[PDB]
């Protein structure tokens, strides 16, 4: 209604809206943090495990070389179905996802042929993590301390596991992965999106926190609302006077009206029972008699209205007269609509033959209140300005 | 249904009486305070002005809201004959009782009484130690009396006399004993207030020649003396009734002073448990209970089996059952009673079991049992036992000549409801013995 | 939904049955 | 001697509130609600569990917010499936709240928490607010872990930037980020970081948090805010209304473009222009001069009345008298006005009622 | 359905009377009050035997709780009413007596500031004292003030006041205001009455008050929804501004101590926390609305 | 068998290396992850180069777990002539040396994560063999273990780990540490005259 027949600019249309539109944009600007994907993916004869867009996504960013493989396969070989049923049974899940990988038995031909490229990515990744790093937690340096140091050597115990033939088991290959994975998404948390002496120090024993906050007295005198005293003798021959009346006795039976002033009494009650009981007996939208074709219409218009209202008024009370044009541009908008306003209720009244006409005036009688008062200010001061 | 028991007497009094009933304030302050609150709004208004004011401007007072009360107040306070409609030029106007206009004025304004709420001696006595003991005892004493529990004192032949001629505690010469009715059993139920105004309610009835307003001039005059005070001496009909109202614990007397009880304020209006118990399984009973009233009631219905100082145990059984069924007593007053008795231990598991029971499926909201439903049931069951075989009395007819006589004769006792079976292939229906001799008429013409 | 679905058929699978509700002793009593 | 250990307990109970003075506090405010839906809130260390007690905390705790802070705003964020969710917009209508926090007492709360996305959406969330406002995230965090896309750090970095205030409500322990978080974005403060230790306590800090944070020293935004005084019209029909375009019975009429208004207080939808009646400024006074303490009289000295000055309540006699005078008027109380004239009531009878 | 405690605040002022007896035809009109708060009071009695009374007068040195009397005797009253009527009448008239005889030893004393405030803060602790006491009782308020006397400023009332009303909210306890005297508008008591359901009455002549009483403030808390309250007058709930007194529809509050601010204050400084203002924000508001050249 | 599948959805997991750099890299990572509230797991080696040097206080260590007593290689040709000559000579029981050459690796480890007095952690000793060593503790560790401590079963450990976590939340009371726990000058002085 507002900006495709009113004509309002598209932008001054969201300068009121900016929330909305912020909120909506960061519901699909955000992204979930990193996490172990293929920890979670558990095989649990036939397997059954579940796979989603989110978890494909996550797999790729936390493993490139899948990505790697993915990209260049799904649209030239074979389906995805099938590359991720290949994925998970070769060998390359199981090394990717920190386990031991057995001779014993071979996955995939095609994706094994990757193993040789993740050992190239693993250097290029150890280099991608190496850096100096602070001689308070440099451990090669403990080691280098003393670089002619030779006594025993340690036992087996203290060395890694080996087999029969002298070689690795393997087993550390894969402490490193799970090191390096842990390493990698540390390192992705910081992406482009003096120290060391204030750790060292005892917090404990240094000055406790103390409190900053202001402190605010408060001086209290105004001036009263703004559009014959009695004597002490007055007071104590009134005050004797009371004194008799109330020593003496008290009478009880002089209270009953004259019956001329509780008539008088029960119309001014009766006369604002009434008023009130008017108000009370009218005090989800209440039914209306209005047809719901002609009720729809004028929620329309009486929108459309206060959305100029609103923007009329942000502008008038601006400051700045670099908007003087576009105050002129909605006081024409403003007067269109005062037309369109009267249009209504004309043809309400026509087809209505004033029946409807006079229920829906009421129903703007405080919006039309309002518009005619806006363009009264906008006379009055622009009679000033001008002239 | 307290003040409807005591307004629905004050209806069938003729309104000649009525106006007679208003001329002491003492009353009218009473009857000012049985009327609903919306009631006692309007009649407040009117008492003070002397005027005449239409209904509608009384409609106007109250909201919609409040519509359907206006007319529940309306028409109680009409029946009274309290609010009196004139209509005159064309308008329903409404004006109020002149002697209850002018009744209420007096109290109200301090002005002449004619010793309506009595005179003060100063000779205030100790009510706890002789007062509560007197009318409790006294009031225990008929309850006794009435559970049947043995006790050495039994109560005059006035409330005697009344019980008999009432409802209340059927008895017979020739067996020789007082049992409770079932609606004996449910004025052990009533609470005091209401428990005080049944016994009072039927003495009202059963007077008869004392004047039926002296009487109400006293008993509402009553509630307003106050306890542990002195009062002179009265009416000549209320000599006799004093007496009288002292064998009902409610006024003790040295031997020219009256003395009022507590019982006397606590009719005009209202003021771990005793009495609480545990139910199981076995159809136990455990009451945490030191008063012989809630010692007395259980052992209508239950087979008392041992007692501690603080608590009762017992076991319900088929005879105690039995036995309490035979004085009339229907299975639902007695769940009413343990329901409504019962300790906060089995409501508070009750409220769980029903949070559990919303808990698993929130749909359904079952209703609170607090004892266990297999006890309701069984005693349900044994009440179906009793009521198994069932007979009537009355007249078979057979040996009809044509079917249309038998059909006219059948169909004319099921309109007046007197048929009790019917059989069209053997032509043959019975009929309550009651309506014997109408049937026999209608055969005859 | 499924889930939803199967817990819904779970529940009912456990609901017990309508006699157990209510205390059936004012209806007729069992039979052909 | 039980109950001379209530009064010795009461004692040190009233040690902590003897310590009063009036400091500045910000009475507009603009707070952000966070609260974490994840799976460490499926628990049963709170009955029945962890999410429908906060939830059910939560209503109280919006109902109480907005009866001491009328001119106020709130806005509600939850955590799920490491994400935040927006619920309800800043707004001063206590219902949509509410009626949105209904809705998510029904879904089980599932995923992990993450405090840069609720820390980045209440960023975002407080940008279009005055600078007389006074921006404050409350978080009901229960988790141990947080998972987040980016650097937590530099988050908190623009936290204190944009001059906002974080209060934490733990549940089980502390975590090393959120002290730091409490503590770097409250001057150094670390009495902002609570943690629970049952239920009665949880009640405690949710009402703790209802009264406005005093402010520092060194911020200062003082500054004068327009607003306006509508006066109620009763009219015999029916109008639209200016707030939600429906058929009303009557509305509040802007003094600035006499356009009409449901319910107060609200932005006026025409001119932008705050609606508040008196009433509700009127709320907010007993922050800006509280009432003093009462200090306990010995029992050595001589008392000057049996009966209470306000509620005619009769001191019992009995050790240790049970009487509390006010230095400003020196007229005794009984225990229970005390706590009535410091929660319910803000004015002490005796000081009005002398003459001057 | 349940029993309703009144608590009656008559305000009582050497002052206030003299005044209003001056400038009408009233002599002794206190004692009219009195006999008419002891019917009103017998009447509130009569209408529950389970409802209570409570009297708090403010005097000119302070307030002091009528009825009922404290534990710390005269014929004023006939013995032949009804007992418990004259148990609260006549120990009410004998504290009144006690209560003018003090009042007219200390004539001399210069009171200038009333203390209505306190009588209904004061009588507000007697509703929480009683309240949860007995545990089941509703509350009412009813002020008995006399206008017609000049005050001398209303000002500093108007925080205990309208802190009263909130109080009054949380307890559901409607208070009803009636006053006696010239003015017939009273901005903040008023406000009072509309605050808290309650209902203003402002009537010219003293004769008749029981009328105004039995009909207009009769309403117990009990019917108070099914009843339509017969208040006149319409309230603004408005404030006068700091430095020159008058209502103000739109206008500027301190942020710091939220005082209303009709103009910029002169200094560019608050009047009353001593906070200054930024010369930048503050001429935003100064700024004229702005017109085509 | 799948343990650190569930382990990884609460914290990362850091382990320790033969090699110097790379472990070093791994308690940045474990530091790192600590800081920013992210959670982190260390496995180490009681004789490693983690315990000799590497402090834990505050955030970078919450709770040590001693998994086993850090006995050394029993079955050693250069330990057994070491446990040898120290019997014939120094008069040292070949088990008690070696009960306390375990022990003092085991405190060594265990004094690692207290910084000051605001510190706290929880230290459990996941051992049978631990039962019958609290004698041989340091003082200021031994002083500390209950009797009702000294046999716990893991379910029970939790419990009591979750109050004490609960516990130890709260804001100190400063008055329970004005003059008992810290000492500022004025009550140093009262200290050096009731000694003198
Ligand atoms: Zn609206
Ligand atoms: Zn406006
Ligand atoms: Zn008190
Ligand atoms: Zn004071
Ligand atoms: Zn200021």
């Amino acid at each position: 209604e507002t900006v495709i027949n009113a004509g309002l600019p598209p932008s001054e249309f969201w300068s009121t809206r900016i929330p909305l539109l912020r909120a909506f944009a960061l519901s699909t600007s955000q992204k979930v943090g990193p996490y172990n994907v293929l920890s979670t993916i558990k095989p649990v004869n036939k397997v059954n495990v579940n796979l989603s867009r989110e978890k494909i996504l996550n797999i790729f960013e936390n493993y490139p070389i899948v990505k790697k493989a993915y990209t260049d396969n799904v649209p030239k070989n074979f389906k995805e179905p099938e590359f991720w049923a290949r994925f998970f049974s070769s060998k390359l899940f199981r090394k990717l996802r920190g386990e031991k990988i057995m001779q014993n038995d071979r996955g995939d031909v095609i994706i094994d042929r990757y193993l040789t490229l993740d050992q190239e990515f693993d250097r290029k990744d150890d280099d991608m993590l190496l850096h100096p790093v602070k001689k308070i937690i440099d451990l090669d340096g403990n080691i280098q301390d003393d670089p002619v140091v030779r006594g025993n050597r340690p036992d087996f115990t203290m060395q890694p596991g080996v087999d029969i033939n002298g070689n690795s088991d393997g087993t550390v290959d894969i402490l490193k992965g799970m090191n390096r994975l842990s390493e990698k998404m540390i390192m992705a948390l910081k992406n482009e999106y003096n120290d060391e002496r204030n750790e060292l120090k005892i917090d404990d024993l240094n000055e406790s926190y103390k409190t900053n906050y202001a402190i605010i007295h408060l001086k209290r005198n105004a001036h009263e609302k703004t559009t014959l005293k009695v004597s002490n003798q007055q007071m104590l021959q009134q005050l004797s006077l009371v004194m008799d009346n109330l020593i003496n006795k008290l009478d009880l039976n002089q209270v009953v009206p004259n019956n001329e002033v509780s008539n008088k009494i029960n119309k001014r009650v009766i006369t604002a029972i009434k008023i009130n009981a008017k108000q009370a007996k009218h005090n989800l939208e209440v039914k209306s008699t209005l047809p719901i074709d002609l009720l729809e219409s004028c929620r329309m218009l009486h929108t459309t209205c206060c959305e100029f209202l609103k923007h009329f008024y942000i502008h008038f009370q601006s400051g700045e007269q670099k908007q003087a044009s576009t105050v002129k541009k909605l006081y024409n908008h403003l007067k269109d609509c005062i037309e369109k306003l009267n249009e209504l209720f004309q043809d309400v009244l026509n087809g209505d033959g004033e029946s409807m006409s006079n229920t829906c005036t009421a129903y703007l009688k405080p919006v039309l209140n309002s518009i005619t008062l806006a363009t009264h200010k906008y006379d009055e001061y622009f009679n000033e300005y001008n002239n | 249904s307290l003040k409807h028991s005591v307004t629905q007497y004050l209806e069938e009094i003729p309104q000649q009486v009525q106006n007679r009933l208003y001329t002491s304030p003492a009353t009218c302050l009473a009857i000012y305070r049985i009327l609903p609150p919306l009631a006692k709004f309007f009649i407040m208004a009117m008492v003070f002005n002397e005027n005449e004011v239409p209904l509608l401007d009384l409609d106007k007072w109250v909201n919609s809201n409040g519509k359907l009360q206006f007319q529940n107040a309306i028409k109680s306070m009409k029946s009274l004959h309290l609010l009196i409609p004139n209509k005159s030029s064309g308008t329903l106007m409404i004006n109020l009782n002149p002697t209850f206009k002018i009744s209420l004025r007096n109290a109200l304004t301090g002005g002449e009484v004619q010793n309506s709420f009595g005179v003060v001696v100063e000779e205030n006595v100790v009510s706890l130690d002789l007062l509560d003991e007197y009318s409790a005892n006294k009031w225990e004493t008929i309850l006794h009396f009435m559970v049947g529990t043995p006790l050495a004192k039994i109560p005059s032949e006035k409330v005697l006399n009344l019980l008999k001629h009432s409802k209340l505690m059927e008895e017979v010469n020739s067996t020789g004993e007082f049992k409770i009715t079932n609606e004996g059993f449910q004025f052990l139920l009533q609470e005091i207030n209401s428990q005080l105004w049944t016994l009072l309610l039927q003495y009202l009835k059963m007077i008869e020649t004392m004047d039926l307003v002296d009487v109400l001039h006293f008993i509402f005059m009553l509630g307003a003396l106050e306890v542990g005070k002195a009062y002179k001496i009265l009416s000549e009909t209320q000599r006799i009734m004093l007496q009288d109202m002292r064998d009902y614990g409610l006024v003790f007397q040295k031997h020219s002073i009256f003395y009022p009880t507590k019982l006397a304020l606590m009719l005009t209006s209202d003021t771990i448990p005793d009495g609480s118990l545990i139910v199981e399984t076995n159809f136990k009973i455990y009451s945490y209970s030191n008063s012989p009233l809630q010692i007395a009631v259980l052992s209508l219905f239950v087979h008392l089996k041992a007692r501690f100082v603080n608590m009762v145990l017992g076991q319900i059984t088929r005879e105690s059952i039995r036995r309490a069924l035979t004085n009339g007593i229907t299975a639902d007053q007695i769940i009413a009673y343990l329901e409504t008795h019962a300790h906060p231990q089995m409501r508070r598991l009750a409220e769980e079991k029903l949070e559990k029971k919303l808990e698993l499926d929130p749909n359904c909201k079952e209703p609170l049992q607090v004892l266990p439903p297999t006890v309701v049931d069984q005693i349900r069951l044994w009440q179906l036992e009793l009521d198994r075989v069932i007979t009537y009395e009355g007249s078979l007819y057979s040996d009809f000549e044509t079917s249309q006589e038998y059909n006219l004769l059948s169909k004319y006792a099921q309109d007046i409801g007197v048929l009790l079976w019917k059989d069209d292939k053997k032509k043959k229906f019975f009929i309550s013995k009651e309506g014997n001799s109408q049937v026999l008429d209608f055969a005859k013409r | 939904e499924l889930q939803e679905r199967q817990a819904e058929e779970k529940r009912k699978q456990n609901a017990v049955p309508e006699w157990h509700k209510q205390s059936t002793i004012g209806k007729t009593a069992l039979g052909r | 001697a039980s109950l001379v250990a209530s009064i010795v307990e009461a004692r040190k109970k009233r040690t902590a509130k003897k310590n009063i003075t009036p400091y500045q506090r910000g009475i507009i405010r603009s707070l952000i609600l966070t609260l974490d839906c994840s799976e460490a809130m499926l628990e049963k260390d709170l009955r029945p569990n962890r999410h429908a007690m906060i939830i059910q905390y939560a209503i109280d705790f919006v109902h109480e917010f907005f009866d001491q802070n009328p001119i106020s705003q709130m806005g509600i964020i939850i955590m799920r499936n490491g994400l935040a969710q927006l619920v309800s917009q800043v707004s001063g209508n206590p219902q949509d709240h509410i009626d949105a926090l209904k809705s998510i007492r029904k879904q089980e709360p599932k995923g992990n928490p993450s405090l840069q996305n609720a820390l980045e959406m209440a960023r975002g969330l407080l940008l279009p607010v005055p600078a007389h406002c006074t921006r404050e995230v409350l978080i009901v965090f229960g988790s141990l872990s947080t998972t987040d896309p980016g650097d937590i750090h530099q988050t908190i970095d623009s936290l204190v930037s944009e001059k906002i205030r974080v209060k934490v409500l733990g549940l089980s322990a502390q975590v090393a980020i959120c002290k730091e978080l409490c503590k770097a974005t409250n001057y150094g403060d670390e009495s902002f970081y609570k943690i629970l230790l049952d239920e009665t306590h949880l009640k405690e800090l949710f009402n703790e948090a209802v009264t406005p944070l005093p402010v520092n020293k060194i911020n200062k935004g003082f500054t004068l805010v327009k607003m306006g005084f509508p006066t109620r019209i009763f009219e015999d029909t029916p109008t639209f209304c200016s707030c939600h375009s429906k058929l009303v019975y009557g509305g509040y009429f802007c003094p600035n473009c006499h356009s009409k208004v449901c319910s107060l207080p609200t932005v006026c939808p025409c001119c932008d222009l705050m609606l508040i009646l008196s009433t509700h400024l009127a709320r907010s006074y007993h922050h800006l001069m509280p009432l003093k303490t009462f200090a306990e009289v010995p029992t050595t000295e001589k008392f000057r009345s049996e009966d209470c000055f306000s509620c005619q309540s009769r001191f019992p006699i009995l050790l240790t008298s049970s009487r509390y005078r006010c230095e400003d008027c020196k007229q005794e109380f009984c225990v229970d006005c005390d706590v009535f004239i410091h929660e319910i009531l803000h004015n002490c009878p005796g000081c009005e009622s002398k003459p001057v | 359905e349940s029993p309703s405690l009144l608590t009656v605040i008559i305000e009582i002022a050497p002052k206030l009377w003299t005044t209003f007896d001056e400038e009408g035809n009233e002599k002794g009109s206190i004692i009219k009050v009195l006999e008419a708060l002891i019917v009103f009071l017998n009447a509130h009695l009569a209408f529950n035997s389970a409802n209570k009374v409570a009297v708090i007068a403010a005097y000119s040195q302070g307030i002091k709780y009528l009825y009922p009397e404290s534990t710390s005797d005269l014929k004023i009253i006939n013995s032949d009413m009804y007992r418990r009527f004259r148990n609260v009448d006549e120990t009410l008239v004998e504290e009144i007596y006690k209560l003018f005889e003090l009042e007219k030893k200390q004539i001399e004393q210069n009171s200038q500031r009333s203390t209505l405030a306190g009588a209904m803060s004061a009588g507000l602790t007697y509703v929480n004292r009683i309240s949860k006491e007995s545990v089941s009782l509703k509350s009412r308020l009813l002020v008995l003030t006399c206008g017609s006397g000049s005050s001398k400023d209303e000002i500093f009332q108007y925080i205990p006041i309208m802190n009263c009303i909130f109080s009054a909210t949380k307890m559901k306890c409607p208070i009803d205001v009636v006053k006696i005297g010239g003015s017939k508008e009273s901005t903040f008591l008023q406000q009072t009455t509309d605050a808290t359901n309650g209902v203003y009455l402002h009537v010219e002549s003293t004769e008749g008050l029981i009328q105004y009483l039995a009909t207009a403030m009769f309403i117990d808390p009990s019917l108070r929804p099914i009843i339509v309250k017969p208040n006149h007058g319409s309230v603004d709930f408005r404030t006068s501004c700091y430095l020159t007194g008058r209502v103000v529809a739109v206008g500027f509050i301190c942020s710091v101590c939220l005082c209303v601010l009709s103009i910029i204050p002169p200094g560019n400084k608050c009047p009353a926390c001593d906070s200054q203002f930024d010369e930048h924000v503050i001429a935003k508001l100064k700024r004229k609305p702005v017109v085509p050249r | 068998m799948g343990i650190l599948d569930e382990v990884w959805k609460h914290k990362l997991i850091l382990v320790e290396t033969p090699d110097a750099q790379e472990t070093s890299l791994a308690l940045e990572t474990y530091r790192k992850a600590c800081s920013n509230g992210r959670g982190a797991i260390l496995l180490s080696v009681a004789r490693g180069k983690v315990s000799e040097g590497i402090d834990f206080d505050h955030q970078y260590g919450r709770t040590v777990l001693m998994i086993g007593i850090p006995f050394q290689y029993t079955e050693s040709r250069i330990l057994k002539a070491r446990l040898e000559f120290m019997r014939e000579n120094y008069r040292i029981r070949e088990n008690d040396f070696l009960s306390f050459d375990a022990m003092r690796h085991a405190a060594q480890c265990l004094g690692r994560v207290l910084r000051g007095k605001d510190d706290y952690g929880v230290m459990v000793l996941a051992d049978r063999r631990f039962s019958r060593k609290r004698s041989q503790l340091p003082k200021w560790i031994a002083q500390g273990l209950s009797d009702a401590d000294l046999n716990l079963s893991t379910d029970m450990a939790i419990s009591n780990t979750k109050q004490f976590l609960r516990t130890m939340a709260q804001p100190t009371d400063p008055k329970d540490q004005e003059g008992v726990s810290v000492w500022s000058y004025e009550d140093l002085i009262k200290h050096q005259n009731s000694r003198k």
